[PDB]
This record gives structure tokens, sequence and C-alpha cells, in this order.
């Protein structure tokens, strides 16, 4: 059974940092795309199975997505946090682990999704 | 039958949905925001969709007059875009079957979907309108959108009602203990195939067996699957390898043939028919990009004519998945079906069981059957063993399909399916090759012995008899640049993208350019003279080499046609020797005149290469300057290619008055013929006037300096 459980919330209200942890229970997190989608759903980040990393232009100098094989959890080390960033962040799985720049922002690219957690900035 | 789409924004989601259904239906669209409607007495657009219909209502009045005039003179319909029940008497219904916003009291419209989607009558203003309340999220709205495109073009933009479903049960006899079936699941599988044979004629399940991991699990499960040894006549079977191992990991044809022969021995001892020409690789490894040894070993010991993959041309989106007939095997697109190996229960589905119930009742399954004529579905053994998920999804799918569609759902054997697929889509018989290194999923599918980046970065396109091989030699003099190896009889021409050499494949093209290393030069090129006038060469060249550079040289087209005529005169071709040049400007005379004069039309070929490649990658020189002062033009090429080191071409290019050209290839590029006759020069100066005028406007459009001969022909 493929399940994605996410966590992390709040912020320093003028701008701060967080590490949203998306735990991949029941499957391996290094085999799927685990791209983060903020609310319709916008794919601001994606972390490939070889570790290749893509961003949007709003988040390019700010966000730092990462992966850890040991707890099977993809982390989103956020930084320099704008008030536009507040949303529901969805870590979504895809069979193609490697991200492509035309389609890492598309929610139709990503098959299995998560519950979603809220950041308030 | 081009169809003009008018999107509200380039990133609007309804434009992506309408363009998504059009690309799934293989309907040739035209993206435009907020133009010329005719092309010399023939209509340029067969159908119009406004993704925002309020663009049409608030249109410019003169442009609205031209739009309504083009609609009434050519019969063009407009599709608009601002519980649900189906009208049984509606003329829109062709695919939709009547089973289980917009209000007008005057009868000038047909309420096709009743609460939504209506069909306004053609007699109000001479044009036909189909109007949409909501967007294309609900599956019934996409169904009536397919019916809307179907009727408004007079069934030109439609598909036949015969629809084809192939169901593959992958991963048979591969699982661990707790995932395999027992007697109850095999008996329910046979009973389900009885009811689905009652629904779809000749619906027989196709089973992807693995013979090694059979008789290794639970003996109760092995006796549970021993009843499938009594059930062989009522099931179709396809080979899915002995140990479920990816075919590119073998990277040897022979040991893959031993694995497939072990599955063949398993098929003989089970009673499995060694037939049907169909097999599928486990992770679709080796189908796209083409591992040659998988395609060879498939047809050697199994007579495979049909395979099915999801890798071509990319994995996602599934709307783009085409088929291709390469290496004697007619590949088809595979569909996901929503069922995966991790799903063994109804409860443990991703997003709950309700997400599966959206996928069945109007998800990827239903729009896959509606938008594709041939639909090959992938299911696994874990969807048949505990809660029997594939039995559930197809017992509910064909009930949903025979409820809501009047499609003729028939399951043919996959050879007949592949023949029907390439009868309906004859344009997909040619594969369109792409870079294996560009998509890393394809590189995982690609074998690890194959070296990455063995492709050119510059394409020296023609045309012939201009000076291209001297430019090839002078680009070969540079240490940072490496020329291609000679391709046997065709020499420095590979003629890959324009001829029948495109069907040989990527690995045939990769053999001319060696392995990149520190010793070998990174920048690679080929001189490709027949690719100028060819129509198929630039689109395939932009498909395989997106970042390559295009280098053309152009001389005087009267003198180019004269030198081409003297080129076939010097090659002892009999028709060109038989008739003089005045008679040139039988079928061989027309073919000689066509390949003598349509290469002279520079603008019509640079339009194709500029439609493929960017104009920064395209650069045009004078060609006569290659005979007069070649060092400045070679300095311009060295500035064009973006190289770091620069060769002083003033000192190493030495003029030879014995040859007449700066050095060379001797006799073949040093031919001396009598000069063109005055009546022939008058005819060829009169005919090459308008082609020179659009050529001069094109070279001013491209940001290119105009040549000398173009300026004297424009002045005189
Ligand atoms: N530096 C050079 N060396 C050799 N041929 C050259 C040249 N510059 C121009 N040419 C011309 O290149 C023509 C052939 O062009 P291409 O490269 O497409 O085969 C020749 O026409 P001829 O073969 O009639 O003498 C020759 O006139
Ligand atoms: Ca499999």
């Amino acid at each position: 059974q493929v399940q994605l459980v996410e966590s992390g919330g709040g912020s320093v209200q003028a701008g701060g940092s967080l590490r949203l942890s998306c735990a991949a229970s029941g499957f391996n997190v290094d085999d799927y795309a685990i791209g983060w989608f903020r609310q319709e759903r916008e794919g601001v980040s994606c972390i490939g199975g070889d570790g290749t990393t893509y961003y949007e232009n709003s988040v390019k100098g700010r966000f730092t997505v990462s992966s850890d094989k040991r707890d099977n959890t993809v982390y989103l080390q956020m930084n320099n946090l704008r008030p536009e960033d507040t949303a529901i962040y969805f870590c979504a799985a895809d069979r193609s682990k490697y991200c492509v720049g035309k389609y890492f922002s598309t929610p139709s690219q990503y098959d299995f999704w998560g519950r979603g957690t809220h950041v308030t900035v | 039958p081009l169809v003009l789409v008018f999107v509200e924004s380039l990133y609007s989601q309804l434009g992506q949905e309408v363009v998504a259904i059009l690309e799934s239906s293989r309907f040739k669209y035209r993206t435009e925001i907020a133009p010329t409607l005719t092309d010399k007495g023939r209509g340029r657009f067969a159908l119009i969709i406004y993704e925002n219909i309020l663009k049409y209502v608030n249109l410019d009045a003169w442009n609205r007059e031209l739009l309504d005039k083009y609609c009434v003179a050519y019969g063009v319909g407009i599709i608009g875009f601002f519980d649900c029940s189906i009208n049984p008497k509606s003329p829109l219904l062709y695919v939709t079957r009547p089973s289980e916003v917009f209000q007008s009291n005057h009868s000038t419209y047909e309420p096709v979907l009743l609460a939504t989607v209506v069909q306004d009558l053609g007699l109000h203003d001479g044009i036909q309108r189909v109007l949409f309340g909501n967007n294309l999220n609900f599956w019934l709205h996409k169904l009536v959108f397919v019916d809307a495109v179907a009727f408004l073009t007079g069934k030109r933009l439609s598909l036949p009602l015969d629809r084809y479903i192939l169901v593959d049960i992958d991963d048979i006899f591969v699982g661990k203990e707790g995932t395999r079936m027992k007697v109850e699941d095999v008996k329910a599988l046979f009973d389900t195939q009885n009811e689905l044979r009652a629904h779809i004629p000749n619906f027989t399940f196709n089973l992807g067996y693995s013979g090694k991991f059979f008789h290794t699990g639970t003996n109760a499960e092995d006796a549970g699957d021993d009843l499938l040894l009594s059930y062989v006549k009522e099931f179709w079977w396809f080979p899915h390898m002995w140990s479920h191992m990816q075919p590119h990991l073998f990277h040897n044809q022979s040991v893959l043939a031993e694995q497939m022969a072990l599955n063949k021995k398993f098929a003989v001892e089970h009673g499995i028919p060694t037939d049907m020409g169909y097999a599928v690789a486990p992770h679709h490894s080796g189908v796209y990009p083409v591992h040659v040894q998988l395609y060879e070993a498939w047809k050697q010991v199994w007579s495979i004519r049909v395979t099915s993959t999801e890798e071509y041309p990319h994995l996602k989106p599934a709307r783009y998945r085409r088929g291709f007939i390469h290496n004697g095997i007619m590949v088809l697109p595979r569909q996901t079906c929503g069922l995966f190996t991790h799903t063994i229960f109804y409860n443990e589905y991703p997003g709950g069981s309700s997400e599966l119930d959206k996928i069945i009742n109007g998800g990827e399954l239903f729009l896959t059957v509606l938008l594709n004529p041939i639909s090959i579905f992938m299911t696994h053994l874990s969807n048949y063993g505990n809660d029997r998920l594939g039995l559930y999804t197809f017992k509910h799918l064909v009930r949903f399909l025979h409820s809501w569609t009047n499609l003729r759902l028939q399951t043919l054997p996959p050879v007949q399916l592949a023949q029907k697929y390439f009868q309906i889509f004859s344009e997909e018989k040619d594969p369109l090759w792409q870079d294996p290194c560009e998509d890393k999923r394809h590189k995982d599918i690609w074998s690890k012995e194959k070296t990455c980046d063995r492709f050119p970065k510059l394409l020296i396109i023609g045309p012939q008899k201009t000076g291209t091989t001297a430019l090839y030699l002078f680009l070969g003099m540079h240490p940072d640049l490496s020329s291609n190896y000679p391709s046997s009889e065709t020499f420095e021409e590979i003629q890959f993208f324009n001829g029948h050499n495109y069907h040989k494949g990527i690995d045939w093209y990769m053999e001319f350019f060696p392995i990149p290393s520190n010793t070998t030069s990174d920048f690679y090129f080929e001189k490709s003279a027949n690719y100028f006038d060819s129509e198929v060469a630039p689109r395939r060249a932009a498909a395989l080499l997106p970042k390559a550079k295009v280098l053309t040289i152009l001389i005087n087209p009267a003198d180019r046609a004269y030198s081409w005529y003297q080129h076939q005169r010097a090659h002892d071709d009999p028709v060109a020797l038989k008739y003089t040049f005045h008679e040139v400007i039988s079928s061989k005379l027309r073919a000689l005149q066509n390949r003598c004069l349509v290469p002279g039309w520079y603008a019509t070929h640079i339009e194709r290469w500029l439609s493929a490649y960017h104009a920064n990658q395209i650069l045009v020189l004078d060609g006569k300057l290659l005979r007069t002062e070649p060092a400045k033009v070679m300095d311009m090429v060295q500035k064009f290619l973006g190289v770091t080191n620069t060769i002083d071409y003033h000192k190493t290019l030495a003029f030879d008055p014995k040859k007449g050209f700066w050095c060379c290839l001797g006799k073949s590029k040093g031919r001396k013929y009598p000069e063109m006759d005055l009546d022939s020069r008058a005819f060829l100066k009169d005919y090459y006037r308008d082609h020179n005028i659009e050529l001069s406007k094109l070279l001013y459009k491209m940001g290119q300096t105009l040549p000398t001969w173009l300026r004297e022909d424009l002045q005189n």
C-alpha cells in the first residue's frame, strides 16, 4: 500500500524557515518523484530519484528540497519565506522519478498524493 | 482539417483540456490568442473552438464580419465555453448512448445535455454553434465534447463506433506468499471472463506468466493455481519473461533468448498456446529507446509482431503515447488502467477506494476507451488474488461503457488490434526518434553499455553544387571541431533524417560519431546536402537534435541550377546529357527539372528548417565569397559556432590559381563547363525573380546579411 504522510506548519510571520517532512510509508521514496504542490495545485518543487532538483522562479533562490533514504522521507527545507507561500503543500508521488521542467508543475503528471499540511505565513 | 483554438490564456487550464482531447483524438490544432482565415480559395480552419466564448461576443466588428463570412461560405462551426441527463432525440449523439445554464423558449437550439451542453441550430445565422456551460472536468462533458467535434465537421473529425479493448494481466506467477491466487480467485476469474465474454465478444484475458516463480510459493497456492493448468483453453497468454527481469540489463541477445526459451518450455509444459504474436517487457525496458536485441529476440523465439509500451515518445502525458512500426514489430501505446502492484486490497488503494471508483466511472479508463480506438490495459496479479481488483475494475468498466456509450466494444487478438491501429493512424507507422539521454527514465530504459552524447552539434545542410564540401573540409581543419566518419558509398553524407535510413534507428546513427572523451573533440558535425529540399529531414532532425546548429550556404540560383545540371552532366546521367538546358528549364525529364529547380527555391526550404530550428541556430553565407575571400567568412563561422579557440584562417588558407579556388577535392569540385546561353539565362533570370524577392525578404527577416548576387539581382 502506497501512503504519503506529511507534516510541518506555522512560520515566523514576517519570514522564517521550516523543514516539511513527507514520510513515504509502504514504498521507497528514492524511486518516485515526490514533487511538492502548493494550492489549483502548483508544482513549486520536484526532487528526482538520482537527486536532480527543479524549482519555479518564485522559489528558485529560496526553497531547498532534499531527500533522505534512511527514514525514507523527503524534506523541504524552506527559507526566506514570503507571505504568498501560504497554502496546502502536497507531496505527490509519480512513477517517473525524474522530473522534467515542462511537467513538474502539472498535477496531471503526479498519480498518488498525500493528505496535505498547512503553512501559515 | 485544421482546427483553430482560441485560448483565453496560454496557461489557462481549459485550453489544456480542449487541446488534450484534440491531441488524444489526433486532431491537428492551431494555437492562437485573440488572423487570416483562408488560404487561396480553400478554408484554413475546419472548426473553431473559443475557450472563452465572450471573445467572440465582444469581437472586433470587421473581424466578426470576416469570421461569420468565412463560416457561412465554408460551413465552419464554433464551439463555445462559459442533474445531467442525456437527450435521446439529439442529433449530437453519435458515440453517447441515452441511459441513467442554457434556456431558450424559442426552438432554436438542441438541449443535448439537460440539467448543460447544448447545440444551437444552424439556421439562425448560417453558422452552427455548440455551447458549453461548465468546463471539461466531468466525463459526460468530455463525451459530449467528442460528440460536438464529431457532428460539427460532418463526421470528418470523428472516429468509428468500433472500439477495441485489450486487457493484459501482467505479473502472473511472480508474487510472494500472500499475493498469489488460490482456487477461489481462479474460479472467479473464469466466471468473470464468462460474463465479460457475454458483454464484449471474444473478451479473453491475456496473462503475463513468469515460469520460474511458479511452483515456488505456497503449495496450497500452487494447488490453488493448479486449476489454471486445467483452464488453459479459455485464456489467452503472453510471455512476461522467466524471472521478471528487465531486458536492457541483459545487454546480450543470446541470454535473453535463453530466458525467453525457458518461458517457452514453461508454456509447452503448461499447455499454453505458443501463438498470438504479443509480449510485453517487465518495466517496458528496451521498447523505447530501442534495444535492438529485445526486438530481435522477441521475433526469433516467439514470433512477436505486436508489443505494447508506455515509454514512447515519453512516459507522461499518456495522451502523447503513439505507436510505431520499427524492426518488424508494430508497437502500440499502453495504458495505465489505475491498477498497480502495490494494490492488493480494495481498502488499501491510494486515496481510498473512491479514487478507484472515479478511475472506473469516468477516469483514465473511460476517456482512454473514448479517445483511443485501441486501448491496451495493464493489470497485475495482485489485482486478482485477494480482493480481486481487476475483476472489479473490468466488471464495472464494461458495465459503465455499455451503459453510457453505444460503442461496438470488441476484443480482437492483438495482431488484428495492431493492424486496426495502423489502419486508423497511418501517420504513426514512421517512428520519431528522440534523445535517450534527455529523459532520464529513458536512460534507465537505455542500456548502460551505450555511451551517451554521440550526436552532432551542427548540421551543414545544403543545397548541392554550392560549396558545402569545401566548408566541410575547412570546418574539419579546426582542432575543436570533429567531422563525421564517411558513411560507405554516400561518404560524408549520412542521409539519415531525409531517407529510408531513419528506419534503421538511433544506434545506426550513433555509430558514425565515436565515444566522447578527453582525447576526442566534443563538437561534432555532418554535411547533409539532401536535407535542404527534403520535407521530412528538418522535423526529424529537430526531434533527435534539438540544440544542433544549421549551416546553409546559398549561391546564385540560376548558376546553382546550372551547376546542378552540369553535375548530372558530369555524372553521365542519360536524360541530362540527352536534352539541353533550355529544354530542361518523359518522367526522368520532369524529375531532373524538379530536382534542378526546387532546390533553387531557397525560401521554401529555409521556411521548413526555420519552422524546425531556431533562427539563432540558422546562419546563411554568400558562397561566392567562399571562392573569393574565404577567411573572413570562416571567421564568421567560427563566431557562429561559439568555439573558444580561434584559428587564424588568413594564414592557413592559401589561394591556388591552378585550381581557381582557395584550398579542395580536385576534379569533382573543379569542373570547367561552357557558360550558360543567353536565352537560357534570360529564362532563368526571369523565372528566378519572385523566389529571389521572397528570399531577400526572408534573409532580411532572419537577421542575416544579404549576399552579393541577391543584391545585383534585386537592383537589376
Ligand atoms: N573552395 C572551394 N573548393 C572547391 N569547390 C568550391 C570551392 N568554393 C566553391 N566551390 C564550388 O563548389 C561546387 C560544388 O558545391 P558542393 O560542395 O555542393 O559539391 C563546385 O561547382 P563545380 O563542381 O561545378 O565546379 C565549385 O565551383
Ligand atoms: Ca511487471
